[PDB]
């Protein structure tokens, strides 16, 4: 009636009515429901599935893999919420200071999220077990998040940074008070940069301002208005931030090691480069 | 605030971009609609001391349980606290009616009311009784015009929507 | 970020009373005037780009040591840098056109300027002789006395509203010194 | 697409508000801004043809070097070119011109379209010889209504300012 | 995210031509509509706390298997999540009404919303049912016929935007299905 | 659930270390303190019906207003409702007292309450009233051992401060 | 994660009612037992480098292939991941041991081992020995009869207790193949 291809593509009906042979576990592993997914637009949302596979369809994985993301958008949501609350945009999501930028913005975030996925496997094994282990370190003993994070991959990396994001927690958004924080935090994050590439040769994705001939420049002008918005923040959102960052940073990097848990609540910047994510 | 063109002016910002001609228009919007919600905003300059009045009154009507001696209002003191909340409700439709959206009303109002409310012993229903109260004895022709009442009426369902 | 609403609003809730009259009567004029701003701000906002352009090359025009070596417009860099302050800055003017207050200006671009030139070492008179420009350029196409482009509109008194856009460029001229 | 509503629901939807009622006067102001848009729509809809026409000639009527064999419009073929990429302009405009702000236009036309027109040795002052010839033999009175007019000159002018 | 115009404006460029006079006279029929629209979305948007209310638990009457232990209601945290997911659904719904298009509600909400419900074992026919709930009494209110709240509005003949927003209502039960 | 033993190896597994003795003397204290609650749990396990009864009638022996007709409880299917809310409580008073900690409380019964509560017009007044009555119903010697009593009070008056 | 207590409480949660005397006598059971499993966890604990140390090598002795040139133990990289896995497993199955439920295990470790060494290209049937080796190292230092460390301890049967950690271990290496 339809085609050789279109119905291995397709659907699988009842036991009464569109089959009579009652089909057996694998062929539901193995055919079932076929959805590919959508080109994603972040980075935290880049490397974890197929996205399409023409000339194969897959089943009944792909409502788990269709699952995570739609819990993932359901994520990225709440956490936008929480920068645009009074349905007035606050300064954190202003995206541009000329009227230009926008689009160039746009396509260097994807083109991030396409060098996201190039990375090898063991790179993003590696990233996915991390992250996991993070999240699981702030599901605060909820049973039901950590069945829902042993499975969900995308929802776990949108989460930690997600959450970084809305509890302004990060360390772009956080600007030390001293000298001395300025050269501990600096030497804080040039540490964790360390620590992730003991190579010397750079890695595909990670910093990479340059994709197009003309980006470099427009990360940097970018880069610094950014600076001058979390220059300008008030009393409130500064002291926020600060405690918000101090204590996150302890719970996912300070071990009753008194320490660190002391250079973390002394200055918070530092606890804001050790946040990372 | 939340407003016309705050949430224009705030998307333009968050765009990064020169307020266009969507932006114009949506302040024409706000000063078309003007003029109806700020005659609603006059009378309630007007009148609010027998709509808090008749408000509270008709609160403890429903609900004589709380000048009972368990429950919070069984002091004169709080009888006139109620009725001073109430005030500050209708202070801030007041404002919120004069803005024009309801960010005066969200901000100072509802914004972590549900942590007061719930921590103090206060139940909602009292304060839905007294705004549904105020809205069935509100009028079609004889105190306002029709069209302003009706952002009146949205303003004070509002409220009762933003409270349970 | 307050309009001229929600200015009203405000001043009667530090007063703690109810809106009332005579505030609304002045709210009243606000209202009533109306397509006087909305043009205005077409006006401006039309011709944005050329503003910038003209008020940047006059400030380099009076005193040419900018573009000098060791001057802060000597390098393409630089100048890119100056061409979007400008720019950034009649965008936040012309926000200020359509808020009918000043909060808008004061919190998302007046709020550590004068610290962050100060920072950079850009010179503040050559900033404030830009502004200064920018507002006599915005004035003549907000009183349409422009004289290379002369469009079609309605006739009236639009003087009121001038003497409000150049409160807003003194605003920032002498934010910026 | 960047328009009043959807610049309104696009606020509530990343807030997640139901819509209230700044969001009402704001569509409010867009059924009241509509009609003289959408005429201007129709006439341009009506005579494209001998815009893009007198667009063109008076385009190269200021620039002859163009046609000169250095630079790119050379050719019949690329002549025709010309054409075709101001009867691109025209229509975006009308898009925008129905939808009501530009965001049909900035995402067709202006995103990016820099690197093509810088890439391609194509000068951009041409394209605003064309726009302001089209501006300048405008009118107020005899093709259009006045206020209508001023949309369309507005969207033009947001091509020049997008263009240099 | 497309409202009418943009749809309109949409299907006129993969044709590739102008929008042209036709289209526009059902832009007109959108436009000259207008305040009856307005005043909908402001009925159904006013109620819509009380909406979400009736609909979950006439959904919870029907079959009390869901309070039951082992149903997807028993307890406080999957009765919360419960009701904001109706929340949800009322509110992108409204966003449809206003918007003319259904284009916000299926990209922003509809787009692997079944996958999900699948993957948590939320039934889908009580859902259908929650959803066919919140249709009927949102119909009743943008009818103005509710039995509880009856308020003033100037009289006329509003059963067209009754038939969009069922539309709307049938677009997510056929798609939670 | 949160409980002694799954706080000890989550704090081992979020630091990532093997378990050593801090988190055996841990244990050990659960395994100490264990006959005292078990015991309560087992007389909750004997007479939850009349604890059941007696908190449901007292409450509404407190809170009369309930059966009239506003207020929700006014009909035999909402009573039959209030008394299975209140068996649910104390089942999980039952559940976390065999587990140890609140973890078993917290996540079926406290977490998402508000919202639900909120919604469906339910004081908590009325619920405070059924816990005070069970806790000042109690005993010392009579039913109970004392210290295991000291146990059972804890966890109700944890219900009551997480209600407001 | 989930121990013996709620283990109990879920299952007596899907039968809706009470805990009862019966589950309540095993808890007994496990609560009585107690302090034998304490002084089990720490003789697995303290020797625990050791242990996975003599299994990683003993793993490597059985098959040479594995440090052979392209084995997966090949070079110092590949040799510290593979130390640092066998060590992360005895880690959580120490977890299980306290717990006395395996759902730590299950949930933490084991969800996705499989796929991910498949992923990898890891021998299974090597996890599998070296799973094995651990086992019969961990029951020997669980019962004190190792040939080269023998601690004072209290005398009894810890017999009970041996077949709990051969269970566990019994499910490490039939999740990894
Ligand atoms: C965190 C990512 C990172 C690590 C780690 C590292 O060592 N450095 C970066 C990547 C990196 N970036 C460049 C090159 C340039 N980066 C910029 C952007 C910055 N310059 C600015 O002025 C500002 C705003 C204040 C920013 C954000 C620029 C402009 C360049 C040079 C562009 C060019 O045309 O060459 C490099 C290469 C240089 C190097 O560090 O060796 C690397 C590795
Ligand atoms: C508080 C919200 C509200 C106001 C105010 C009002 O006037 N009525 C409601 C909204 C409303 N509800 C319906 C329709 C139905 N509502 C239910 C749910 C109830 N029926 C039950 O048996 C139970 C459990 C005992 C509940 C909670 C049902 C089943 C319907 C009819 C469904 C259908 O298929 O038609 C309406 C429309 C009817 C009307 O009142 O005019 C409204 C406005
Ligand atoms: C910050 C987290 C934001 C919150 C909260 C919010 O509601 N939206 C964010 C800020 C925001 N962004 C825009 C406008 C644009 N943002 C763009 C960038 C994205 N577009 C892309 O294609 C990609 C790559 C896949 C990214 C990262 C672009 C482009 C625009 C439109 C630019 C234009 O010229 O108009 C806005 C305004 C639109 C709106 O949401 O109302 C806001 C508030
Ligand atoms: C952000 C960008 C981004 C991408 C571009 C993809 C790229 C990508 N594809 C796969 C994975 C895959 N990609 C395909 C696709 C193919 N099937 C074929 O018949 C064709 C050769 C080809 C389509 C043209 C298949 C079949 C797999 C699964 C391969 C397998 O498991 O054997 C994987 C591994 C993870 C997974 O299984 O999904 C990745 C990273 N993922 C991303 O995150
Ligand atoms: C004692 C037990 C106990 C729990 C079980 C939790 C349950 C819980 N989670 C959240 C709150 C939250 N929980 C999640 C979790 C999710 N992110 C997703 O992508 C998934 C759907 C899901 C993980 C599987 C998120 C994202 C929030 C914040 C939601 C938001 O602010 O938008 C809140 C509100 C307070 C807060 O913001 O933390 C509560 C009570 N809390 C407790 O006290
Ligand atoms: C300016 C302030 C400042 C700090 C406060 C530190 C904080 C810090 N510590 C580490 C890194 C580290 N810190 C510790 C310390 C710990 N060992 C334990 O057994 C305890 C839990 C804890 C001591 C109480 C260890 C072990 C590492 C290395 C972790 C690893 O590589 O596994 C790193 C990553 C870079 C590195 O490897 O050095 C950083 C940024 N660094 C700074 O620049
Ligand atoms: C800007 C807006 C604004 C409001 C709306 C109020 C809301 C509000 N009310 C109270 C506080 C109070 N509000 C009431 C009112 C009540 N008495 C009852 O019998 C009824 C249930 C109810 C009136 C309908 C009472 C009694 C208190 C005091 C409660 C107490 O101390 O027990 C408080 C705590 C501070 C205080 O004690 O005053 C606040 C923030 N305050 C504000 O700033
Ligand atoms: C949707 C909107 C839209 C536009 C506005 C155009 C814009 C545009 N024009 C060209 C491309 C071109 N455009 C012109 C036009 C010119 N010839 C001259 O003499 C004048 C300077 C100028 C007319 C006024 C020419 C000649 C080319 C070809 C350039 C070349 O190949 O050298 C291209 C590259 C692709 C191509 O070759 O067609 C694009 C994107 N295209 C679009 O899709
Ligand atoms: C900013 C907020 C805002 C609103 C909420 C609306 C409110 C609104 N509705 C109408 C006007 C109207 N509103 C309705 C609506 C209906 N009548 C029925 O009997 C049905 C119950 C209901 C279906 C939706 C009708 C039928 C009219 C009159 C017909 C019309 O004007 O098209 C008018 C015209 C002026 C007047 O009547 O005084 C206005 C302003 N407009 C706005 O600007
Ligand atoms: C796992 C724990 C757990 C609980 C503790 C309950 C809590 C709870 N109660 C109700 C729901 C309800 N609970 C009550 C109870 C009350 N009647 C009154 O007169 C008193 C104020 C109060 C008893 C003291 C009533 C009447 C309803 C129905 C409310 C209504 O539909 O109007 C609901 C909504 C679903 C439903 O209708 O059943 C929930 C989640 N449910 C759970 O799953
Ligand atoms: C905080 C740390 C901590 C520990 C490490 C344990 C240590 C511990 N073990 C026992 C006691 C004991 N420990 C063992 C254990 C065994 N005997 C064998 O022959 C086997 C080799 C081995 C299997 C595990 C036995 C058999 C007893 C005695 C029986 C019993 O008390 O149940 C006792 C009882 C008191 C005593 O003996 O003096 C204590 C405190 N408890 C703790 O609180
Ligand atoms: C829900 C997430 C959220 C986000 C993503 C947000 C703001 C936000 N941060 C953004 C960017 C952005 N924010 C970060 C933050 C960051 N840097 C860090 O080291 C850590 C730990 C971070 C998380 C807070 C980066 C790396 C970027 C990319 C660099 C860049 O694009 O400039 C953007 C995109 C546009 C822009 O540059 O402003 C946005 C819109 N506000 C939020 O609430
Ligand atoms: C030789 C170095 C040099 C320059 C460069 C100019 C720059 C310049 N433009 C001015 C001011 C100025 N500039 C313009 C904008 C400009 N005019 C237009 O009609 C159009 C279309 C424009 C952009 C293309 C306007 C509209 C004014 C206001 C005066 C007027 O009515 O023209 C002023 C007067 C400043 C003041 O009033 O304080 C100066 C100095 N002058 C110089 O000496
Ligand atoms: C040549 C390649 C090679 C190896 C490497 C070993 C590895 C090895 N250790 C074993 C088993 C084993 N290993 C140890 C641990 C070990 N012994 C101690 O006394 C101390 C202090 C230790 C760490 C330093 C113990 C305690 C046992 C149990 C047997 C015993 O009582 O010694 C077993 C027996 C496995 C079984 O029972 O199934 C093997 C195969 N064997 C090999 O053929």
């Amino acid at each position: 009636v339809v085609d050789p291809f279109q119905r291995k593509f397709q659907s699988i009906g009842k036991i009464g009515i569109d089959y009579s042979r009652p089909k057996k576990l694998a062929t539901y592993k193995r055919v079932g429901y076929s959805v590919g997914l959508d080109f994603p637009n972040a980075v935290s949302m880049a490397g974890h599935y197929s996205l399409t596979d023409c000339t194969r369809a897959g089943g009944a994985a792909k409502i788990l893999m269709k699952y995570d993301e739609y819990c993932a958008k359901g994520m990225l949501q709440v956490y936008k919420r929480s920068a645009v609350s009074t349905g007035v945009y606050t300064t954190k999501c202003t995206e541009a200071t000329q009227p230009g930028v926008a689009y160039d913005v746009r396509v260097f975030n994807r083109t991030a999220a396409f060098r996201q996925a190039q990375k090898p496997v063991n790179v993003r094994l590696g990233e996915q077990y991390a992250a996991r282990k993070a999240c699981v370190t702030l599901a605060h003993n909820c049973s039901r998040e950590e069945a829902q994070f042993k499975n969900m991959p995308m929802s776990c990396a949108t989460f930690l940074a997600g959450k970084m994001e809305a509890m302004g927690t990060c360390y772009r958004t956080v600007r030390p008070s001293s000298k001395a924080e300025d050269y501990m935090a600096g030497s804080v994050r040039m540490q964790v940069y360390q620590k992730g590439n003991a190579s010397g040769v750079y890695p595909v994705g990670g910093c990479e301002d340059g994709h197009a001939k003309g980006d470099a420049d427009l990360r940097r002008v970018i880069a610094l208005a950014s600076e001058y918005r979390a220059a300008q923040q008030g009393a409130a959102a500064v002291t926020g931030a600060q405690y918000a960052s101090s204590k996150m940073a302890i719970q996912l990097y300070g071990h009753s090691c008194n320490h660190e848990e002391g250079q973390f609540c002394d200055y918070p910047a530092v606890a804001a480069a050790m946040c990372r994510y | 605030m939340k407003s016309v063109i705050t949430t224009t002016i705030s998307a333009a910002d968050a765009a990064g971009r020169f307020p266009s001609s969507s932006d114009l228009e949506s302040i024409q919007g706000n000063i078309q609609r003007a003029s109806a919600r700020l005659e609603a905003a006059e009378k309630l300059s007007g009148n609010h001391e027998a709509v808090v009045k008749e408000a509270g009154d008709a609160c403890f009507a429903k609900y004589s349980y709380l000048k009972n001696s368990g429950e919070a209002g069984d002091s004169q003191e709080k009888i006139n606290k109620c009725y001073r909340d109430v005030d500050h409700y209708m202070r801030l439709i007041n404002y919120s009616l004069v803005v024009g959206g309801t960010g005066p009303l969200d901000e100072w109002g509802i914004a972590g009311s549900r942590e007061v409310y719930r921590t103090l012993n206060l139940p909602g229903s009292a304060y839905i009784a007294s705004f549904t109260f105020t809205r069935d004895r509100l009028c079609v022709p004889r105190d306002m015009s029709s069209q302003a009442g009706v952002e009146f009426v949205a303003a004070l369902d509002y409220v009762i929507n933003s409270l349970s | 970020m307050l309009d001229a609403f929600s200015r009203v609003v405000v001043n009667s809730d530090s007063k703690a009373a109810y809106v009332g009259g005579s505030d609304l009567q002045s709210l009243k004029t606000f209202i009533s005037d109306g397509n006087k701003r909305l043009d205005a701000v077409n006006c401006i906002v039309s011709n944005a780009s050329c503003i910038v352009s003209d008020a940047i090359s006059g400030m380099i025009c009076e005193n040419p040591g900018l573009i000098a070596p060791g001057g802060n417009c000597y390098t393409n860099r630089r100048m890119a840098a100056c061409l979007r302050d400008g720019e950034i800055i009649l965008r936040y003017v012309s926000y200020a056109l359509l808020a009918g207050d000043s909060s808008v200006l004061d919190d998302r671009c007046l709020n550590g300027l004068k610290e962050t030139y100060i920072a950079l070492g850009v010179p503040t008179a050559s900033t404030s002789r830009a502004v200064s420009i920018m507002k006599a350029a915005s004035t003549a196409f907000i009183m349409n006395t422009a004289s290379g482009r002369k469009i079609e509109i309605a006739a009236g008194d639009c003087q009121a509203l001038q003497s409000e856009a150049a409160a807003y460029f003194d605003k920032v001229g002498s934010a910026v010194d």
